[PDB]
RNA sequence: AAGAACCUUACCAAAUCUUGACAUCCUUUGACAACUCUAGAGAUAGAGCCUAAAGUGACAGGUGGUGCAUGGUUGUCGUCAGCUCGUGUCGUGAGAUGUUGGGUUAAGUCCCGCAACGAGCGCAACCCUUAAGCUUAGUUGCCAUCAUUAAGUUGGGCACUCUAAGUUGACUGCCGGUGACAAACCGGAGGAAGGUGGGGAUGACGUCAAAUCAUCAUGCCCCUUAUGAUUUGGGCUACACACGUGCUACAAUGGACAAUACAAAGGGCAGCGAAACCGCGAGGUCAAGCAAUCCCAUAAAGUUGUUCUCAGUUCGGAUUGUAGUCUGCAACUCGACUACAUGAAGCUGGAAUCGCUAGUAAUCGUAGAUCAGCAUGCUACGGUGAAUACGU
C-alpha cells in the first residue's frame, strides 16, 4: 500500500509551479534565494492557509507572493507588517520587491485547514479517529472530496503500532490530467519521528 | 558528458561536499570565478555585447 | 535506416544491416571476393551501386538464406538496394533507369518424372 | 547571448520561454521565440538510505530540459 | 561500508580530567592558552597576550542480545491473475449467481438462452525511451545545392547532413484475411518504426520481524575514574588456513615485453595527454584549452610484432625477505602493486559445485557506490558481436 498517487506527472496543464523565473545560469542562485526567504516567511506565517505560492520573478518582475489564506493581521493592521518586511527580506539579500498577497477562494480545500480542525487534536493524544470521521462531509458540501484518515504506525495513544483501512471514498490516478491537493504536514511534539499513509485528493 | 557533468553540480544528499559548484549553465570551471554564481567565461557570454551592467574596461 | 532490406533473387531472399557512414562491406563477416564459388564478375556484381554511388557509404555486415551455389551472390545487393529506399527517398529517382525489383521470372528445371524437365522431351538420339 | 534555460519541469519550461520573450520584447532590438529541443534523456533505480521500496532518491527525473531563449542587441534598459 | 589500521575502535589491561575529550546552562572574567610553557603520546588543563576559560551542581560519552510483542519494512515466498461488498436470496449454522452467454489484443475477464445488478487500486497505457526523412541548430557537427575548412575549426551561421538541448507517427481501427450470425487483432506498400512504435516502467491489498538497539524508533536498552573518552604498551589480515569468493600462468592450433590506425560511460585550477615528458612497471612534470570539443585515442578485430620451442625452457601478477611506489605513527604485536634478488605448486583439476543467441549475454575496449595502507571481482557502448532451434 504505497499509494503515493503521482501526481508529478499528473500535474503541468493546470497546475504547473509555485516559483517562476526565466533563468539557467541564475536558476540555481534563485533558488538558493527562493528557499533563504522561506526560511523567514515561513515562521512570519506560523502555519496559514497557504495553498500554493506567487513567486513570479520572471520578465523582471521578482516578488515572493504568499497567499496566507484571508487578509488578517499577518499583512499587519492595514499593511503594518507590508513595510516591516522590507528590512526583513533586505537582512537576507537585497530583494524586498514589495511582495504581494493573494485571496484563496474556498480555504479549505488543502490539507492544512483540515489538519487544523481534525488534525490539531492530535498533538495533545486526544481524538485522533472521532474527529478525523469529520471534515471529508464539509469538504463534500464543498464540491470536492476531502482527506482520507490512514496510518502506518503508532494509532494515537498507544505503545504497540497499529495500521488501518478507514478510506472513506477513493482516489482517480488513472487519468494523466487528475489534479490532487496531496498536502503532507507532520509535527515532533515530544513523539518521535514516525510517517504517515494518509491520502487526499481534490 | 557536459550534459551530466552540468547537471550533477549542486547535489546534495548524506554527503553535500561531493557535489562541486562550477558553471551554472555554461562549461570552463577552471580559468573564471566561483563564489557568487557567475563564471568569467558565462558571464562574458551574459554580457556580450554589453547587457546586464557587469562586463566593464577598467575607468578606476 | 537501412536495416531489414528485402532482396529477392532466384529464390535467394537476404536481409542486410547497412548502416550510414562507415563503409566495412564484410559479407558472410570476413572476406566476399574468395567466397562465391563462381561470379566471374565480382566488381561488376552490384549494376545498381554504381549509379547508387554509395559504394564506400554503407556497411553490408549482414548474410545470405537460401538460394543456390552462384544463385546465393548478387542478392545482397537488391538487399542493400531496398534498405537504401528507406534509407532516401533520392534513391529511388536516381536509379529511375534501371530500378531493379523482379530479375526472377523462372526457376530451375533438371530431373523431373515422366518428362525429360517437365517441358522438353528426347528427340533423335544422335548415334 | 547564447545562454540556456534550465527551469522545472514541462510547463515551468514553457512559461519561462514565454516570460523571456517579454523581457527581451521591451528592449528595442531582435527577439527570438521558439526554439527547437528534441526530447532525449535515461532512467535507472537503485537503493536510498532508509526504508523507501523501490525508485531510491525521491526525485522527479534526471530529464535535462532547458531553453535558449535570450537577446541579440542588449542596450541600457535590456537589464529590466 | 556512504569501502575493517590511526583520527572513526564507540572492544578490553587502558590510561588520566573523571558532574569528565564530555552535547549543554545562570555565575564571573586571564574573552581562546590560537601565543611561550607544564604531567605531556595528548585534549583536558596553570601565570602571562589585545589587561571557550577557575567551574560545584543541574547533567554525561558509551556496540550485550533479542525481535515467535508492535513500528521505517533492509529484504522477502508472489505483483497470486486474482481479492472484493451490501442489495434481490434465503439456513436448525458454514447462503450468494457477485466476474455471469457471442469471443479478439500485452490489459479477471466483447453484449447465443445464462437471480437480476456494483466491487477499488495496480494489471493496455497513466512514470520513462524516442523519431531514421527532416522542423531545430545549422554553435563543440560534418558538408550536396558552398571550402584558408587549428576534433579548444581561426573562418564565411559558408552547405546540411548522421545530429544533440520540448516530442513525434501508430496502432487498433476498416485493415489482404471472415468469425456465422461474429468481432478482430495480426499483418498485407504500410512509411525506418511488426505493431502497447520495439518496448519497458508497474510494487495491486499482502506474507515471513526472516533483519535491525550492533538500519533506527523503541515494551526500549549495555557501561557511571570503565564499554566511553585527548590516545600510546597494542588490535579482528601475517599462522595448518576450515569456505565462499579476488584475477589467475597450465601452452607452439602459443608466453612477458615493440612502435601502435581509428567511440567511450566518467575524471578534473592543479587535475587529463599526439613522436616529448610516462611505453614492462608501480610514478617526480610544471602545462597548451582549461569543460558537447580540447584528455584518456600509446585504446581494439575482420588488417601485425617479438621471442624462448611435446616443456619448468624469456610460459607462471604465489609465497618470502633488505627495498620503490601507497600509507609507513598504532605492521615490533594488522594490508598491497610490479620489480635489485624469490619468484612455488601448476600439462585441464579435488570433498563439491558452478556456467552457454551477427553493434549486445559474454568477448579486443572495457566500469566504483568509494575508507589517509585491500581495485587483483560483474559494473560504459561506437565497432572485433563470428553463432542461433529434432522437441511440446
Amino acid at each position: 500500500g504505497q499509494k503515493i498517487n503521482p501526481i508529478g506527472l499528473r500535474v503541468g496543464i493546470i497546475r504547473d509551479w509555485e516559483a517562476k523565473w526565466y533563468a539557467e545560469k541564475d536558476f540555481a542562485s534563485l533558488l538558493h534565494e527562493d528557499l533563504k526567504i522561506r526560511k523567514f516567511i515561513d515562521n512570519e506565517l506560523k502555519e496559514a492557509s497557504v495553498s500554493h505560492v506567487e513567486i513570479e520573478r520572471a520578465a523582471n518582475r521578482i516578488n515572493i507572493a504568499i497567499h496566507t489564506g484571508k487578509p488578517g493581521m499577518v499583512i499587519g493592521k492595514g499593511g503594518s507588517e507590508i513595510e516591516k518586511l522590507r528590512n526583513k527580506l533586505n537582512a537576507l539579500t537585497d530583494k524586498k520587491v514589495h511582495i504581494n498577497v493573494i485571496e484563496i477562494k474556498k480555504v479549505d480545500l488543502d490539507a492544512r485547514l483540515v489538519a487544523e480542525n481534525i488534525a490539531r487534536q492530535l498533538e495533545n493524544r486526544a481524538s485522533f479517529r472521532r474527529v478525523q470521521k469529520q471534515a471529508i462531509t464539509r469538504a463534500m458540501k464543498l464540491g470536492a472530496k476531502g482527506i482520507k484518515t490512514q496510518v502506518s504506525g503508532r494509532l494515537g495513544g498507544a505503545d504497540i503500532a497499529r495500521a488501518e483501512q478507514y478510506s472513506e471514498g477513493t482516489v482517480p490516478l488513472h487519468t494523466l490530467r487528475a489534479d490532487i491537493d496531496y498536502a503532507h504536514a507532520e509535527a515532533d511534539t515530544t513523539y518521535g519521528k514516525l510517517g504517515v499513509k494518509v491520502w487526499i485528493y481534490r | 558528458a557536459k550534459t551530466s557533468m552540468v547537471a550533477k553540480q549542486q547535489k546534495k544528499q548524506k554527503y553535500a561536499v561531493r557535489e562541486y559548484t562550477r558553471c551554472e549553465r555554461c562549461g570552463r570551471p577552471h580559468s573564471v570565478y566561483r563564489k557568487f554564481k557567475l563564471c568569467r567565461i558565462c558571464f562574458r557570454e551574459l554580457a556580450y555585447k554589453g547587457q546586464i551592467p557587469g562586463v566593464r574596461k577598467a575607468s578606476w | 535506416v537501412e536495416y531489414r532490406g528485402t532482396g529477392r533473387r532466384k529464390n535467394s531472399v537476404a536481409r542486410v544491416r547497412l548502416v550510414p557512414g562507415e563503409g566495412n562491406i564484410t559479407v558472410n563477416n570476413r572476406d566476399v571476393r574468395e567466397y562465391l564459388p563462381f561470379e566471374s564478375l565480382i566488381l561488376d556484381l552490384n549494376q545498381p551501386f554504381d549509379v547508387t554511388e554509395t559504394k564506400g557509404n554503407y556497411d553490408v555486415l549482414v548474410n545470405v538464406h537460401g538460394g543456390g551455389f552462384t544463385g546465393q551472390a548478387q542478392a545482397i545487393r537488391h538487399g542493400i538496394a531496398r534498405a537504401l529506399l528507406e534509407a532516401d527517398p533520392e534513391y529511388r529517382g536516381s536509379l529511375k533507369r534501371a530500378g531493379l525489383l523482379t530479375r526472377d521470372p523462372r526457376m530451375k528445371e533438371r530431373k523431373k518424372p515422366g518428362l525429360k524437365a517437365a517441358r522438353r522431351s528426347p528427340q533423335f538420339s544422335k548415334r | 547571448i547564447r545562454i540556456r534555460l534550465k527551469a522545472y519541469d514541462h510547463r515551468v519550461i514553457d512559461q519561462s520561454a514565454e516570460k523571456i520573450v517579454e523581457t527581451a520584447k521591451r528592449s528595442g532590438a531582435d527577439v527570438s521565440g521558439p526554439i527547437p529541443l528534441p526530447t532525449e534523456k535515461s532512467v535507472y533505480t537503485i537503493i536510498r538510505a532508509v526504508h523507501k521500496y523501490k525508485d531510491s532518491r525521491e526525485q522527479f527525473e534526471q530529464r535535462t530540459h532547458k531553453r535558449l531563449i535570450d537577446i541579440v542587441n542588449p542596450t541600457p534598459k535590456t537589464v529590466d
